[PDB]
């Protein structure tokens, strides 16, 4: 029998996977952008799961706005990555390192 | 005249553009390529599909014609001319005959002169039908070649009825033309001429004012008078730029003086003109 | 839920069926046709001459900016589908709120167009 | 069965998500990512949130394709041969375990039912239900979302826009205005006459 | 048999039989679509087209299909082998899969879902991945160039595709495909169909459909004269057959959508003839005939010029139409000519 | 019987769907093109052009094969999946023709690829080529198997 | 003269299209000035697609021949290479940018001395020019990972192929009348096994002819 806990567990796994992708990636900033999308997908699973099991539409409304910000974030994330690639010639995570101390 | 290092309107210089270009996008365009005419190996350097360098490799159809000609008599060499610009073979035969006739100081009969003009203009239509309608096929129009090559088929039959060959006539000879035309052939050429403008209208209706056709040709390949003189341009390559140069008028040969025709010229010197 | 069973289970069933049909068609030649590979046959095609390189090099995408704007415009249109479905029940605020939303969209679109962002780099 | 449908989508999403972040091939990551979004859409349908299930696929099919464009635009020069992973896996496992313990005892507040702003109606289809609240009760958020999207439009253009000034360009409307009657004309060239 | 058809098994067999009916119709029509496509070009081209393989060439597609089944599969040495075989599979599978929600008559639909329009959009757009992944996975330059053009094509026709049909949803009040057809029922035959109140969007949808199907004037991912065969250059035998099958199935889906959204689906153009699946099929094949005629008469755009059409022509026009239709529907101008909802 | 009638079906499908690579070298290609034009309409036999060798069953060597071109012709032939058939069209491809004694010409395309049919002429007429293609179909019917 | 443009054009049109894919070779040929390694009288024709004559019977090989010759040797960063008949040292300079070190053997004291001067003037330091007979090689610094012979041969003497490491590669242009075949050899179990690589022509090196006497 599938209850709320089943969906929350899936959400937690995707969320930790997406967080994990950010702080283990070294070679590509686009894959970090993919991990951020995994992290936000996990959030929507929570909101949809809570919404349907409570019988409330707010969580589904919240999901639509999370998608809006996810789209805006991807657009800006790719734009910032474009200007970095032009200035550095690479998009490796290990190359975003000039400033330190 | 070198765009390999990209130049941007904001003056930006990318880090990679600074490095020396060792790993470029080079592609073999031909020989086995529908737009390459079978024997063109053009090496293209592309930058986001912008052509930055084009390096035609030719000779894939070099057959040593000029060497082979040195061990043959003048008559034995006449068929070699057919096979150079083989879309319109008798037009190429004409230069060989004219050169021999000039050196030998020979005058060809009047009827042979008229026949040479007749079949030279058949060749011009044979070529322009091929050029225009396969050019349309190069920009994606499937139908124009089918209509045009039906008219070519009829003209190739006029070739065969004059000499017995549809393409490589070997019909113009030093001293005139090999054989006289049957009277019924002249009737059929006249009948074909009455229909032909209708096909030209149909091709014009399909293509000339089509917006897609215009967007594929207008302002493409612009040639100025100065460009024409850089590269030895002749024919439509100069007339499209507005230079009313045509050897049939500027340096008349055969009996073209007594014919009535006009020279079309373009104003913009692009693919559309 | 009945709606799930009556309407969505057939989608899942047909997804498997269409997949089986496509897979069987690939396996038909894999099992019947003669296989005779050799180094020249399996080399990359570049019109009769060897390729200069493979297709794993950087390539400038001159429509990159339009593709970023494609992502944004995708979300804008998404907000219209629930509005269009609910059109009969919309209140005055719900109706004119969308008009304001679409007006803000058009200001962004007019900014892109005037800037030149719709012309390829 | 619902149990089979859940685990098909649940295992597909979780496995796909893992493959996105640990795989070495960025194009393979792109294809794993779209599988994760499709699997999550399957879960959304099972719960009766069909509109956001379908909206999610529509949005991320296009968005993931754009990601593929940037992967090949900025493809690394070492594709053929493309850390503290042990410690990282330990912190990830610890975080996942903590979340699992918190979800073991999950129970909503006893007031949660009475506080619902948009209670779901069995007789109303999901898309109609969302449309009844999205544009009236949440109208302020709806308008702010439009500005969030506008900021992305301005930012992307501000940050990146540039045009090559060394390539040949055509104005399409000027191409379509070219009059054949004006651009070509016949000339009466007399014999012997050059330019 | 009553004791049977009510069980899980009789329920399971019913779905499988319904699924075979869709595959039979779509694949059976594929025999005559490829034939009919070629016959139409030939007729416009003063020639016959296939006329020897079977009577009047009617068995030509069987010969073509069989030829590929006994043709060798060549796998490029440098290709990404899993993605190489996934690309043709997705191309054919997803195009066929979209037909699960297509209704052909009253109650003749495998899945009657509330979001049928969005599901169509989801499945058709995911089908493009077959072209993008097929070109890239081959690992050769011509398929690689076509792969980028395919991504460009998606960005060109999808930005306004949703807006083009939003008007029909406003008038109907539903995304259910059957509901859209019922909204076009009335006492004036074809004058109740949506082609009339949404005449501009019929043109915009048809053109967008051509681009979505990689059909001329938007056959840019193959583009023989520029790219040899585009994304299919390195594909042979049945994997290549699947790409062609998917191209025609996707075309057939657009013919269904054109007829459902704008020409009343299975409704009769005249009151005195009955409604039924025959009207749906007649309209589908008229629109296929339009697909074939266009291929015979138009040249090819540059793919940057296709993007101009989508963003600077279709996007402003479709957006303007949605606003106009909303005002006309909101105020019931012309007595609800644009407001068909109850 | 089963196997002979199976081969007959295979030979029927292969003859009725004989796709040829878009490959023309010289003035034999002009007549090859006329064979596909309305007067003859080669495609009405199911014999349609294909731009890519991966989708081609038939190569028509239509024109002179030079030494510089010979490796390119061999390569695209090697990239045809099997079965693959070759028609030699015209004197140059058949034996070198008018350029037989040249320093830069292959004296017959059968020095590079195996040939199934030779079509004589310089050029063969569009009808002569159509006859040659139908002789290839007779050859396949006579000797065709699953291998070729 | 803008020799840089001529050098780039030579690589683009004479090396890249001739199945030379090794980017180390393309990088090296884009950087080593060919005109600095030809006699002064040949400086303006340094980038022509033909063999340059250095001395009677000796040439600087055509760019296509050298590009393909180096591309198939497949030189590694840790390789020690024997370049037989280095002439003025152009080939040694190109290989020096890829291999660890090069031993360049030249037989004409005039060219050997010029090779040292020109190699130094280009700041090439992993190339040693050793003066002596070409057919002998340089057995003092053997074994070598790769051997490049820069002129046509009829036979490669055993003494020369013994200086090749097991698993080493030797590339030589063989002459059979008017026909020239570049072959690539691999040392296996002590025997060098030769295979066809491509067709190219050059004059015969002195000392590599075959024994040809009376035949009835
Ligand atoms: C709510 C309604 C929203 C609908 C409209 C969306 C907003 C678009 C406005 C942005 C246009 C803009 O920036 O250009 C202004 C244009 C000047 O643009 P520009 O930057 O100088 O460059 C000219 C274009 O590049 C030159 O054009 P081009 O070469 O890119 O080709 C596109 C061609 C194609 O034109 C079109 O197809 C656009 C037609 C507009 C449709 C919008 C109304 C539809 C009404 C519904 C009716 C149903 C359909 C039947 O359009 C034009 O010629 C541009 C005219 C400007 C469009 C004004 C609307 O003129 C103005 O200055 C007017 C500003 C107001
Ligand atoms: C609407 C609904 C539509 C449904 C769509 C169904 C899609 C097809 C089924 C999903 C795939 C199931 C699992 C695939 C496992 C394949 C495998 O072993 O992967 C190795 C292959 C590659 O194997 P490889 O040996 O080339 O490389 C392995 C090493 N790496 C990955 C690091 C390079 O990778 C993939 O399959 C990546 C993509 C998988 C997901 C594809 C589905 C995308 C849908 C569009
Ligand atoms: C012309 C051929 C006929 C045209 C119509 C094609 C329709 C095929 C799709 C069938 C759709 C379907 O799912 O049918 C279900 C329907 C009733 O099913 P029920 O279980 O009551 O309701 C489902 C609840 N969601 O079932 C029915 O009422 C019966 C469905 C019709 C079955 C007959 C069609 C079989 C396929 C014919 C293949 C040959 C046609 C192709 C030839 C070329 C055409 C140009
Ligand atoms: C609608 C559905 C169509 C289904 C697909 C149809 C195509 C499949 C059948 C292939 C066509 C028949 C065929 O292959 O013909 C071969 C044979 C010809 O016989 P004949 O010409 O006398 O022998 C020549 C020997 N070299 O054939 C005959 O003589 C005909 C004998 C009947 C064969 C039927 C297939 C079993
Ligand atoms: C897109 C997502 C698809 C989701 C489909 C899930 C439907 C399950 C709904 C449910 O609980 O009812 C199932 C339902 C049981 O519902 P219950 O009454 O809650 O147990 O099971 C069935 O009736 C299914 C029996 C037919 C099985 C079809 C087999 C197909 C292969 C042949
Ligand atoms: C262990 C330390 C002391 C704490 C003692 C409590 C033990 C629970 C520790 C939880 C940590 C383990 C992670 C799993 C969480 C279990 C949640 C639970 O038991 O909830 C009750 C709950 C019972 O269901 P209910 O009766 O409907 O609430 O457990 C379940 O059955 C939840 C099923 C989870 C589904 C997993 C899906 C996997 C997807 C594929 C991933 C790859
Ligand atoms: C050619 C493919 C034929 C596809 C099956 C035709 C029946 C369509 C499906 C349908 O009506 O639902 C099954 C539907 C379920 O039972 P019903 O509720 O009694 O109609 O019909 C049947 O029982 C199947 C009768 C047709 C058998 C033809 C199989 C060959
Ligand atoms: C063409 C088939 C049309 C059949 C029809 O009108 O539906 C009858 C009937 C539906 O009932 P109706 O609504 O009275 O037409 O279809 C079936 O139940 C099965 C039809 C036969 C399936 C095998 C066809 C093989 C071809
Ligand atoms: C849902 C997913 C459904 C399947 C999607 C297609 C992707 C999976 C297939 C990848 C196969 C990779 C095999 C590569 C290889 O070297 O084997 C060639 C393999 C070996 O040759 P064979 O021994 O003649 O099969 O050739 C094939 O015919 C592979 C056909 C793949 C069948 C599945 C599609
Ligand atoms: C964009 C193009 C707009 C074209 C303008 C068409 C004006 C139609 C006005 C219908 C007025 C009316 O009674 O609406 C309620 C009326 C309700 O009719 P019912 O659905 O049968 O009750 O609207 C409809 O849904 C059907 C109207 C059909 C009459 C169209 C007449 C057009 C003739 C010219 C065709 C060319
Ligand atoms: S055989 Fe004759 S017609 Fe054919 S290519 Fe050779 S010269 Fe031209
Ligand atoms: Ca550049």
């Amino acid at each position: 029998m599938i209850g709320l806990t089943h969906y929350l567990v899936v959400g937690a796994i995707l969320f930790v996977t997406g967080i994990f992708g950010i702080f283990v990636n070294r070679k590509n900033v686009i894959v970090i952008l993919m991990s951020i999308e995994l992290m936000l997908l996990a959030v929507n699973i929570n909101f949809v799961a809570f919404s349907t099991h409570l019988g409330d539409l707010a969580g589904q409304v919240f999901t639509m706005f999370v998608l809006t910000v996810a789209a805006a974030e991807a657009a800006i994330g790719l734009a910032i990555l474009v200007v970095f690639f032009r200035n550095r010639g690479t998009i490796a995570v290990e190359d975003v390192n000039v400033m330190k101390g | 005249g070198d765009i390999r290092k990209n130049s941007y309107d904001d003056g930006s210089m990318d880090a990679l553009t600074g490095e020396q270009s060792i790993r470029n996008f080079n592609i073999n365009f031909g020989p086995q390529h529908p737009a390459a005419h079978g024997v063109l190996r053009m090496v293209l350097e592309l930058d986001g599909e912008i052509v930055e360098r084009a390096d035609p490799h030719i000779g894939l159809l070099h057959r040593g014609t000029e060497k082979l000609m040195e061990s043959r008599t003048y008559l034995q060499n006449l068929p070699y001319l057919d096979r150079l610009d083989y879309v319109a073979p008798m037009n190429q035969e004409h230069a060989w005959c004219l050169a021999i006739e000039r050196l030998t100081g020979t005058v060809i009969p009047r009827r042979a002169s008229l026949i040479r003009v007749l079949y030279s203009e058949i060749g011009r239509i044979l070529n322009h039908l091929m050029g225009v309608t396969t050019g349309a096929m190069d920009v994606g129009a499937l139908t124009p070649p089918l209509w045009g090559f039906e008219a070519r088929e009829e003209l190739m039959i006029f070739y065969e009825r004059a000499c017995g060959a549809r393409l490589h006539a070997a019909y113009f000879r030093p001293g005139g033309v090999h054989q006289d035309l049957p009277p019924d052939l002249l009737d059929d050429i006249e009948e074909w001429c009455e229909r032909f403008p209708k096909l030209v209208d149909d091709l014009d209706t399909l293509l000339t004012e089509n917006r897609i056709f215009k967007q594929r040709l207008v302002d493409i390949g612009i040639v100025t008078e100065a460009d024409a003189l850089d590269w030895g341009y002749t024919g439509v390559m100069v007339r499209g730029s507005g230079l009313a140069w045509d050897l049939r008028r500027s340096q008349p040969y055969e009996c073209y003086d007594e014919f009535d025709f006009q020279i079309p010229v373009g104003r913009n010197g692009d693919c559309y003109d | 839920m009945e709606y799930l069973l009556q309407e969505y289970l057939p989608i899942l069933v047909f997804l498997g069926m269409a997949s089986a049909l496509a897979i069987v068609l690939i396996l038909a030649a894999a099992v019947i046709a003669v296989r005779n590979p050799d180094p020249e046959k399996v080399s990359a095609y570049e019109c009769g001459f060897n390729a200069f390189d493979d297709a794993r090099m950087k390539f400038d995408v001159r429509f990159y900016l339009v593709s970023i704007l494609f992502i944004i415009f995708d979300l804008e249109v998404a907000f219209l589908f629930p509005w269009a479905v609910s059109f009969a029940s919309l209140s005055d605020v719900a109706f004119w709120g969308m008009m304001v939303f679409l007006a803000v969209l058009t200001v962004g679109f007019a900014y892109e167009w005037k800037k030149g962002a719709l012309e390829w780099a | 069965m619902m149990t089979f449908a859940f685990y098909l989508f649940a295992i597909s999403a979780c496995v796909a998500g893992f493959m996105v972040v640990i795989g070495r091939n960025p194009v393979h990551s792109v294809l794993w990512l779209i599988l994760a979004f499709l699997s999550a859409a399957g879960l959304f349908v099972l719960q009766g949130a069909e509109f956001v299930a379908m909206l999610l696929v529509v949005v991320y099919v296009g968005a993931v394709a754009v990601l593929f464009l940037f992967v090949v635009m900025m493809l690394d020069v070492d594709f053929a041969e493309l850390r503290y992973l042990p410690l990282a896996l330990v912190i990830g496992v610890v975080l996942l375990a903590q979340l699992g313990i918190a979800f073991s005892g999950w129970t909503p507040s006893d007031q949660a039912e009475s506080l619902r702003a948009a209670p779901v109606d069995a007789a109303v289809e999901n898309t109609l239900g969302l449309g009844l609240v999205l544009y009236d009760r949440y109208v302020l958020m709806f308008q702010l979302a439009g500005l969030v999207l506008l900021v992305a439009m301005i930012g992307a253009i501000v940050l990146t826009m540039r045009h090559r000034k060394d390539v040949k360009r055509q104005n399409v409307l000027e191409q379509m205005w070219r009059d054949p009657a004006k651009t070509m004309e016949l000339k009466d060239v007399k014999p012997g006459q050059g330019l | 048999m009553a004791e049977f058809w009510a069980s899980p098994y009789g329920f399971a067999l019913s779905m499988l039989l319904q699924g075979l009916a869709v595959i039979a119709f779509v694949m059976g029509s594929l025999i005559f679509m490829v034939y009919g496509d070629r016959k139409i070009w030939a007729a416009v081209q003063m020639r016959r087209g296939p006329n020897v393989v079977g009577p009047w060439g009617l068995l030509q597609t069987f010969a073509d299909a069989l030829k590929y089944i006994v043709k060798e599969i060549v796998i490029p040495a440098g290709a990404d082998k899993f993605v190489y075989f996934l690309a043709p599979f997705l191309s054919m599978m997803l195009a066929l899969f979209a037909f699960v929600v297509i209704p052909f008559d009253e109650g003749w639909v495998m899945a009657n879902i509330n979001v049928g329009i969005l599901f169509i959009f989801a499945a058709s757009s995911l089908e493009v991945y077959g072209v993008i992944m097929g070109g890239w996975a081959s690992n050769s330059k011509y398929p690689f160039l076509a792969s980028l053009r395919s991504a460009a094509q998606m960005i060109s026709y999808e930005v306004s595709l949703g807006l083009i049909i939003i008007g029909i949803i406003i008038s109907t009040g539903s995304m259910n495909l059957t509901a859209i057809v019922e909204a076009q029922r009335g006492d004036y035959g074809l004058l109740n169909w949506y082609w009339l109140p949404h005449l501009p969007m019929v043109v915009l949808f048809f053109v967008s459909a051509l681009a979505e199907c990689n059909r001329p004037p938007f056959d840019l991912v193959e583009a023989e004269s520029e790219l040899v065969a585009g994304f299919m250059t390195e594909y042979s035998s049945t994997p290549y057959l699947l790409f062609m099958a998917g191209e025609y199935i996707a075309m057939y889906l657009m013919c269904a959508l054109l007829s459902l959204l704008f020409f009343g689906g299975w409704l009769s153009p005249v009151p005195f003839i009955a409604d039924g699946w025959w009207w749906m099929v007649i309209k589908m094949w008229f629109w296929f005939y339009m697909f074939a005629m266009v291929k015979a008469i138009v040249p090819r755009y540059r793919y940057d010029q296709l993007m101009r059409i989508g963003w600077k022509v279709f996007l402003p026009l479709s957006l303007g139409w949605v606003v106009l239709v909303a005002i006309l529907a909101r105020y019931e101008i012309l007595g609800g000519f644009w407001a068909r909802f109850a | 019987f089963l196997l002979t009638t199976t081969e007959d079906i295979i030979n029927w499908a292969r003859n009725g769907s004989l796709h040829w690579m878009t490959f023309g070298l010289a003035c034999c290609a002009v007549e090859m093109m006329q064979t596909s034009m309305p007067r003859y309409d080669l495609e009405r036999f199911g014999t349609a052009p294909r731009a890519s060798p991966r989708q081609s069953d038939l190569m028509i060597v239509a024109g002179t094969l030079t030494n510089k071109m010979a490796p390119a012709l061999r390569k695209v032939y090697d990239q045809m999946p099997e079965p693959r058939y070759v028609i030699s069209m015209g004197s140059c491809a058949n034996g070198g023709g008018y350029y037989h004694y040249s320093y830069s010409v292959v004296r017959g395309c059968d020095r590079i690829v195996p040939v199934d049919i030779y079509v004589p002429g310089c050029p063969p007429t569009a009808e002569a080529l159509l006859y040659g293609i139908l002789q290839l179909q007779r050859r396949i019917r006579r000797t065709g198997t699953l291998v070729r | 003269t803008d020799f840089a443009q001529r050098r780039t054009m030579m690589v683009d049109t004479q090396v890249r299209p001739n199945e030379v894919t090794s980017y180390p070779v393309i990088e090296a040929m884009l950087n080593v000035p060919r005109e600095q390694f030809v006699p002064e009288s040949r400086r303006d024709v340094a980038y022509v697609g033909n063999n340059i004559d250095l001395a009677p019977g000796r040439v600087l090989l055509e760019p296509r021949t050298l590009g393909k010759m180096m591309d198939i040797l497949n030189l590694q960063n840790g390789d020690l290479v024997l370049d037989v008949g280095c002439g003025y040292g152009y080939s040694a300079a190109v290989m020096a940018r890829i291999a660890e070190a090069v031993v360049a053997v030249e037989e004409d004291a005039a060219m050997a001395a010029e090779a040292e001067g020109r190699l130094a003037a280009q700041d090439v330091f992993n190339v040693a020019v050793v003066q002596g007979a070409l057919a002998e090689g340089c057995p003092g610094q053997a074994p070598y990972d790769a051997i490049l012979i820069e002129g046509a041969v009829e036979q490669v003497p055993e003494a020369l192929t013994e200086q090749l490491r097991e698993g080493g590669r030797i590339v030589a242009l063989f002459r059979e009348g008017n026909l020239g075949i570049v072959r690539l050899g691999h040392k296996l179990d002590g025997r060098v096994n030769w295979r066809f690589a491509f067709n190219a022509v050059a004059p015969l090196l002195p000392g590599f002819a075959r024994p040809r006497g009376f035949v009835l």
